[PDB]
């Protein structure tokens, strides 16, 4: 989470590989976030 | 997507027959075959650009037949999302009209100005873009906490680039030498073929349903309707940019007199009473079970009404036999009425001018079949 | 009250049209919108890393329709048909059966999310709130068998989370 | 019971009409099978016309004779155009059966039709 | 039989008909037109693929809404095979490739193939397995293909004694080989006696054969009523053209009858000559 | 933001406009989320010991039409009096 | 929480389960079938039956505006235990 | 222009452009709809419904549903009086039944004859 | 009564109905009703014959200009001997009124074809042709908008249902687009909702 | 003036004598009308009263602010087009009393 940017730099995720065990390294997808940080990261919030 | 049939002496014409109806959907007999609170989303999206004030046209029709006034706050911002609309749908006809004759960039930068308008609507009522959120008898749900601010500071931020649009374009010699020369239109034939709206705003009789019949709250605030010379596509297109400028300015005293009245109606036989009263009453678990299952019955009669849609008198009649059943809906189509006279805008012209014919109404055909 | 635009004339002092002969042979208003566009060239790009900074949102988007439970307990549903009444689309199709329990349950509870156009009408019509109208839009599905749900995959999908949705109605159950 | 007709006051120019209207399509028909590029020979297409000519042949009131001889003229102009394309024209003929009998067994093999 | 496998109403599109029918192949030519009158007659085709899912997904959405259902197979395990053909009424086989692969000869595709899946259909206890076969498939010389034919039909008589053996004549249709192999020539000039037929009378009978019931065992020969000399058909193709070594040998070996085993009469439908379609067919020449 | 001066020049000269000032790039002025909840405030009903349904009832005021015709008089009037001209605004006017 | 299939595979909440003679079993095939292993019979018994010591008691469910309306249900049946069609669970009474 | 008009029936069954086999085979219903005897309400009384037949509603055996190929077995037609409604369906053309109107008879209840003397009326609990 | 409930303006019922009453009285030959409702807006029930006549009156005149033409529509009315209903919608520039033009038609005996008087009739007309099947005479060009060429059957009516008879699907045996007979993948229940209880006194026709 | 705000409209330089022969065109095609019917009455009265406002000015703009109809030449367009009417009512015989009437069932709404 950064404030130095506008709004929709804000907070980014950054993905690690083999999170289900399927070398995630490439290819990252949407909905690999747990569902407690999809509240925070689209913005809904201040708190993490 | 329309069809187009023209038999044409070479680079020129003899007639152009638009061919539509490929948009077809069946609405009429769709929304007859429902209630009313069922069917208001046929009514939001028949016209998809302009989103708002579709749904306050057929809200005005419902509670002008129903006899319901709305309480005044749901009124005043009716009136600034009205005005949203207003902008954003004159913003989206000067950016089609801009990239279908060519001209790139200023498409992209008013739709970086309707993303956050997006945003706003977002806020709001939850959803992208066709916010239901007008409810017949006032409207549903106000608005969150911490949204006037930032209303205000795209209102600074807006009239700038709105500025600076006109500074990009309009005094641009070859975008007005493109169109100047081309569809002029008689007053006479402005009355008899029916246009509407920023064609009767353009070619020279001053006419506005906003300041004739005040549909809503629209004789207290402070503006003027431009009007046209020589009926012409330049002057209609700035015709276009100073409705803009009046727009900002409504919304500037909007929300300058905003009122702390109300959402809905009091009166819960025709909007459903809120959560907490809903949970702990009788009543109104029974105003909510029987309206969201049968809807609210509506006295008979024929109604019409028409409001001052971006694109013109958008016409909502209704037929209501003593039910919760519309019996017949119609709706009158400002793009259907401009595209009746394509005949006597494009007589004497040829087909790149037919294109700039097609940009300076705005079609969607959405709107355009009924 | 109106404001109309081009009454004018063009000038007769010779100082006025010269200016106006040379924006004709010295293409000087086109170099002005160089200039602008240069101008909005030197900013900075606002768009938005996709995959890893996603879009703002809303505490009430309309998404993923996920049916919620009771805390600590079993289904919230009734099978009361309210939504299916209020639904304009008619994509909810309910078939109840009570259980040996005593207390009124379904059997079938399907959406076609085809056909959902994505209101709020299920999500304001229901008296216990069971149905929500879910936090994330991203179906992207590649048969047209998996658009079809039943009760079990809306309760996978309200089981996957309810904090989200909880945390949801808990910052807004006061305009609804 | 006054009723203004619509073209003709008696079946004589119904029946003139009608025959004027079968002779311009007996005369358009290589000309759409020509420009559409159909697969059906002149034969048979021309005897499909005079089989929907022949289906209504026993209706003998001048206004309804007046009104569809106006629909087989709105379908004649629109086919001498290049309007309507293959998928209508090939639409009037039915070749995806649909090979539904009238038998009384066969109708009930597949019942719930009487 | 259990509900839902009796049929409901009218005809397809979501109307139930009776049978679920197992396509082998199913990615060329005639199964295709197979699969398009199932999905018409609205049934569930169980249709299993081993190439890419692109194939299938050109000819996926014929059938109606989830109707028709892909899977996976292949030319090694009974066990794969097995499973496809789990809960099934009837099974066809459609397979054949007209050239040698690297992997695959014409032995053991005609040969190991329908041995192995009539072995797990009579395993499974399916009805009215339907298999194909090519007409006049002799023991006799000039063609492995012909032969190995032969062989797949003593192999599909011989266990499961009650497979319903079809067989039809040199096929014509919109992706034709032999007729738009004739279209793609270029050249030589000999005589053969042959007769053609066209796909949708084939896969007609072929669904009648399969609706209709007690007609198993009984092997069936699909018959044009043309039946004429091979070099007026050749000159009659470079005239609607307007242009005027396996393969050559097994359209040069002949086309002779075997009239003893019935055709289309016994089923009801018209057999339609080679002027009309083949007029229809015949586009993309020259203008 | 987050820019050196001399581009900033070269943005201000390029476009005379101050674009430094107001740029659309919102950094500060983000309204502030996780709100305080609200309070609703109820209007002209609630108000016990008055709020009579016999007396607001709209719905049930909905008149029949009334119908005047059938299957020196001094008259002649226009249904609407006719609508007095307007006028350019004070606010920039043209010309 | 779940029983399972003799056919080899998970039953639901409901006893809907096929037979050997079906085939959409077979449109099973490769695809898993769903089901919500967490069901809502058993989670009923693991509730505390609470013994309130009054006769004729409220129910809302966890939160005001949060759940059920308000239903009052009745506590006289001596030996048999008041059941809130809305919460599904159970009360007694100790005076 | 007060022309040659001849008065005869109609014959629209050509021109409304529905096929045969839905035009002659399902017959037509006129009925006034009973009332809902769960409620006790004769407002929605006082039309004339046509209806048609009903047909096969199957099952869609992919979601459990009820399709149908029956695009005339959803009407209802809302008519003022029976004579209209037998002129219009003899009007376009399909066979049809109809049934008459049933009131409730006028009975005469009074409250002193339920609190009679020596007739065997007598409420017993009132 | 005072909140919550829309006001009437009883000068501009006034107005109306003295204009109303003006135009009856002024045009004996074709005149039937001048009906004005509660909001105020005039409407006036006509014989099929006088169409011409009156809208070049009501074009004209200088006591009531209504250059302004709107829409149309003949709203389908079964348990009427002549069905359908032409709704002209006329609008006055300098008046700011507007006046419904009802007169009634038949199934088949024409109403006289505006597009003569008023230049937007005539998309009007050919879309009404379309969708209903009423006819105008002595028309210019009279063809299919707003439904598909080779479809018919006047589709807005009440005899045709909501699920058209038709239902369009792509085949690979004929390589093209064919329509079948109509199959459903849901039955659209069509729910009873007529409450009975008489909500609206004042509307309580006489029986018989 | 010069060149006034409408569009399709080209200016007029002597309006008060075109006007005034226009209104006597109009009185005279009134003159044809049989004096029984009303339309006779209410257009002579209204046409009349028109007339002596016009002779009582001999100017523009308190012409044009008397007598609405704003500005000039739609005054003249409209006395043409009630010229025109007037030459069609000349047939079509409005005094007349009713066509047949309706089966009387029909205008009763609520259904
Ligand atoms: N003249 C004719 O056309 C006649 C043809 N027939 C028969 O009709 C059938 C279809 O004809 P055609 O046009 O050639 O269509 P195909 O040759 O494409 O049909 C054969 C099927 O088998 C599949 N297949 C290919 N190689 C193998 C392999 N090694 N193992 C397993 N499956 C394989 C093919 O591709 P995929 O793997 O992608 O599924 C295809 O689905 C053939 O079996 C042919 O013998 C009979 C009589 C006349
Ligand atoms: S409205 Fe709520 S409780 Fe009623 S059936 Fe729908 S989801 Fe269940
Ligand atoms: S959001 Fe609308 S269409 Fe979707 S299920 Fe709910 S009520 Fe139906
Ligand atoms: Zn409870």
């Amino acid at each position: 989470e950064d404030n130095k940017q506008f709004f929709g730099r804000h907070r980014w995720v950054i993905y690690t590989t083999e999170m289900n065990g399927k070398n995630t390294f490439w290819d990252v997808d949407g909905s690999m976030v747990p569902p407690e940080w999809h509240r925070w990261l689209h913005c809904m919030t201040d708190d993490p | 997507v329309l069809r187009l049939v023209m038999e044409l002496s070479g680079e020129m014409v003899r007639k152009c027959d638009p061919h539509i109806g490929l948009l077809h959907r069946g609405t009429e007999k769709l929304i007859e075959y429902k209630t009313y609170l069922q069917a208001l989303p046929y009514f939001d999206r028949l016209d998809y650009v302009s989103m708002m004030c579709n749904e306050q046209a057929y809200s005005l029709a419902v509670e002008k037949l129903l006899n319901i006034q709305p309480p005044p706050r749901a009124q005043w911002i009716r009136v600034l999302f009205g005005e949203i609309t207003r902008l954003l749908n004159h913003i989206m006809a000067v950016t089609t009209h801009a990239l279908d004759i060519g001209a790139m960039t200023p498409f992209f930068w008013m739709f970086e100005e309707r993303e956050k308008m997006f945003e706003f609507y977002e806020r709001v009522s939850g959803a992208r873009m066709h916010a239901a959120y007008v409810r017949p008898g006032g409207v549903h749900q106000d608005l969150p906490l911490g949204l006037m601010d930032d209303i205000y500071e795209f209102s600074k931020n807006f009239s700038l680039r709105i500025d600076e649009l006109e500074e990009m374009l309009t005094n641009n010699r070859i975008w007005r030498n493109r169109t100047v020369d081309i569809g002029v239109v008689t007053a006479e034939d402005a009355l008899n073929y029916g246009f509407s709206g920023v064609m009767l705003r353009g070619s020279g009789i001053q006419w506005d349903l906003r300041k004739t019949q005040p549909y809503d709250v629209y004789d207290q605030v402070e503006f003027d309707v431009p009007i046209g010379s020589r009926g012409d596509c330049y002057d209609r297109y700035l015709c276009r940019v100073e409705e803009m400028r009046q727009s900002i300015r409504i919304i500037s005293q909007c929300l300058n007199k905003m009122p702390p009245g109300e959402i809905k109606v009091d009166d819960a036989k025709v909007s459903p009473p809120k959560r907490a009263e809903m949970k702990t009453s009788m009543e109104s678990l029974i105003h909510h079970f029987k309206l969201y299952t049968e809807g609210y019955q509506v006295p008979p009669g024929a109604t019409y009404t028409a409001i001052e849609a971006p694109k013109g008198e958008f016409g909502v009649y209704l037929v209501s036999d003593g039910s919760s059943r519309p019996y017949r809906c119609k709706i009158k189509a400002p793009g259907f009425a401009h595209l009746a006279g394509l005949d006597k805008m494009s007589k004497g012209h040829m087909l790149a001018d037919v294109v700039a014919i097609i940009g300076t109404q705005d079609i969607v055909f959405g709107e355009v079949d009924r | 009250t109106y404001k109309y635009v081009n009454l004018r004339e063009p000038s007769m002092d010779m100082k006025s049209v010269t200016d106006r002969a040379a924006q004709t042979l010295l293409w000087t208003e086109l170099i002005r919108g160089l200039g602008m566009t240069l101008s909005y060239l030197f900013r900075e790009p606002a768009t938005i890393n996709y995959p890893f900074e996603k879009g703002p949102l809303s505490p009430r988007f309309r998404g993923e329709h996920a049916l919620r439970r009771y805390p600590s307990g079993e289904e919230r549903c009734i099978a009361c048909k309210l939504c299916e009444a209020v639904c304009p689309a008619q994509a909810i199709t309910i078939e109840a059966e009570p259980r040996a329990d005593g207390s009124r349950r379904t059997t079938r509870y399907d959406i076609d999310m085809t056909k959902c156009i994505y209101c709020g009408f299920c999500q304001e019509a229901c008296p216990v709130d069971a149905i929500v109208e879910g936090p994330n839009f991203e179906f992207s599905t590649e048969t047209h068998e998996e658009l079809l749900y039943n009760k079990e995959k809306l309760l996978n999908n309200g089981d996957k989370w309810e904090a989200e949705i909880a945390a949801n109605i808990q910052a807004d159950y006061l305009y609804r | 019971t006054s009723v203004k007709p619509i073209f003709s006051r008696d079946m004589n120019e119904a029946k003139r009409r009608v025959r004027e209207l079968y002779r311009a399509w007996y005369r358009e028909v290589p000309n759409t099978v020509h420009l559409f590029q159909l697969d059906i020979s002149v034969k048979q297409g021309r005897d499909k016309v005079r089989e929907m000519f022949k289906k209504n042949a026993h209706v003998t009131d001048p206004r309804v004779v007046d009104l569809l001889v106006i629909k087989g003229k709105m379908e004649l102009e629109e086919t001498i155009n290049v309007w309507k394309q293959r998928t209508h024209v090939m639409r009037f003929f039915h070749e995806t059966e649909a090979p539904r009998p009238k038998d009384f067994l066969s109708k009930f093999y597949v019942g719930h039709d009487p | 039989l259990h509900h839902a496998v009796i049929p409901h109403g009218k005809g397809g599109r979501s109307s139930v008909s009776g049978i679920v029918a197992t396509v082998f192949g199913a990615t060329g030519f005639l199964g295709r037109y197979l699969v398009n009158h199932l999905g018409r007659m609205g049934s569930q085709v169980i249709v299993p693929y081993r190439c890419e899912p692109y194939d299938t997904m050109h000819l996926r959405p014929m059938g109606d809404l989830g109707q028709i259902i892909f899977m996976d197979w292949n030319g090694r395990d009974k066990d794969s095979i097995r499973r496809a053909v789990e809960h099934s009424n009837v099974v066809i086989n459609l397979v054949g490739r007209e050239w040698e692969t690297k992997n695959f000869d014409f032995e053991d595709v005609f040969v190991k193939i329908p041995q192995a899946i009539a072995q797990v259909s009579k395993e499974a206890g399916v009805e009215k397995f339907i298999h194909i076969s090519h007409l006049n498939a002799d023991i006799k010389s000039s063609s492995k293909y012909l032969r190995n034919k032969a062989v797949g039909e003593k192999e599909v008589r011989e266990t499961f004694p009650e497979a319903t053996i079809i067989k039809p004549a040199d096929i014509f249709g919109r992706e034709d080989r032999f007729l738009n192999y004739f279209a793609n020539i270029r050249s030589l000039g000999k005589k053969t006696v042959k007769q053609p037929v066209y796909i949708v009378d084939v896969t007609k009978g072929i669904i009648n054969a399969i609706k209709d019931p007690d007609a198993r065992g009984k092997t069936f020969a699909f018959v044009g009523p043309n039946r004429y000399l091979l070099f007026d058909l050749v000159q009659y193709v470079f005239a609607v053209a307007h242009r005027p070594r396996d393969k050559v040998e097994r359209i040069h070996t002949t086309d002779r009858t075997l009239p003893h085993l019935p055709g289309l009469e016994d089923l009801g439908v018209q057999a339609t000559p080679l002027e009309l379609k083949a007029i229809e067919v015949l586009r993309r020449h020259r203008t | 933001a987050s820019a050196t001066r001399l581009i900033q020049g070269l943005r201000n000269w390029a476009s005379g406009r101050d674009l430094q000032a107001k740029l659309q790039l919102r950094y500060q002025e983000i309204s502030k989320r996780t709100q305080p909840p609200p309070k609703l405030p109820v209007g002209p009903s609630h108000r016990l010991s008055n709020n009579y349904y016999c007396a607001r009832d709209g719905r049930r005021e909905a008149m029949p039409p009334s119908i005047v015709m059938s299957s020196s008089e001094k008259k002649a009037v226009s249904p609407a009096p006719p609508i007095k001209r307007w006028e350019l605004s004070q606010d920039e006017p043209y010309l | 929480g779940v029983r399972t299939s003799p056919t080899g595979e998970k039953v639901t909440h409901t006893g809907q389960v096929y037979d050997d003679e079906d085939y959409r079993r077979v449109r099973f095939v490769g695809r898993q079938k769903e089901v919500n292993e967490n069901f809502a019979i058993d989670l009923i018994a693991e509730q505390p039956v609470s013994q309130v010591g009054s006769r004729v008691i409220s129910c809302d469910g966890g939160g005001g505006a949060l759940g059920h309306p308000r239903v009052y249900i009745n506590l006289d049946k001596e030996t048999k235990t008041g059941t809130c069609g809305y919460c599904g669970l159970q009360f007694r009474q100790q005076h | 222009t007060q022309l040659i008009t001849v008065d005869e029936k109609l014959d629209i069954t050509t021109l409304t452009g529905v096929p045969e086999e839905h035009i002659k085979t399902r017959k037509a219903r006129i009925f006034v709809p009973a009332r809902n005897n769960m409620q006790s309400g004769v407002n929605n009384t006082k039309k004339w419904k046509m209806e048609f037949d009903t047909r096969e509603r199957w099952e869609n055996p992919l979601m459990g549903w009820a399709s149908t190929a029956d695009p005339l077995s959803n009407l209802v037609l809302t008519f003022s009086t029976k004579e209209d409604a037998i002129a219009f369906a003899e009007k376009n053309g399909w066979s049809y039944d109809v049934e008459e109107r049933k009131v409730p008879k006028p009975k005469s209840k009074s409250y002193g004859a339920n609190f009679s003397w020596n007739k065997r009326t007598r409420v017993s609990t009132k | 009564t005072r909140p919550t409930v829309r006001p009437r303006n009883d000068v501009a019922h006034k107005q109306l109905s003295a204009f109303g009453e003006y135009v009856a009285e002024i045009l004996p030959k074709y005149v039937q009703q001048v009906q004005v409702s509660c909001f105020s807006e005039l409407e006036i029930c006509i014989h099929p014959d006088g169409v011409i006549p009156v809208l070049t009156f009501l074009r004209d005149h200088s006591n009531a200009q209504f250059k302004s033409l709107a829409d149309l529509t003949a709203v389908d009315i079964p348990t009427r001997q002549n069905r359908f209903e032409i709704v002209y919608n006329l609008l006055s520039l300098r008046f700011n009124s507007r006046i419904r033009v009802k007169t009634y038609t038949d199934e088949l005996t024409p109403v006289e074809s505006s597009v003569s008087v008023y230049k937007a009739a005539n998309w009007y007309e050919r879309e009404i042709w379309d969708m209903f099947g009423v006819f105008f005479a002595n028309h210019p060009d009279l063809r299919r908008i707003l439904t598909d060429y080779g479809f018919e059957g006047h589709p807005f009516r009440k005899d045709f249902p909501l699920s058209g008879y038709v239902e369009l699907r792509y085949d690979d045996e004929v390589k093209r687009v064919v329509a079948e007979p109509v199959e459903l993948a849901q039955e659209f229940r069509k729910f009873d909702l007529n409450s009975p209880w008489e909500a609206f006194p004042a509307y309580r026709q006489p029986p018989e | 003036k010069k060149t006034t705000g409408l569009v399709g409209l080209a200016v007029c330089e002597t309006p008060h004598e075109r006007l005034k022969i226009l209104y006597t065109k109009i009185l005279d095609v009134l003159g044809h009308i049989p004096k029984n019917a009303a339309y006779r009455k209410y257009t002579e009265q209204i046409t009349n009263e028109k007339l002596s406002i016009v002779k009582a000015e001999p100017d523009v703009k308190k012409l044009e602010e008397q007598l609405q109809g704003g500005q000039i030449e739609e005054v003249i367009l409209q006395a043409e087009n009630e010229l025109s009417l007037a030459r069609k009512m000349i047939q079509w015989k409005p005094w007349e009393p009713l066509v047949e009437e309706p089966p009387a069932s029909q205008w009763k709404w609520p259904i």
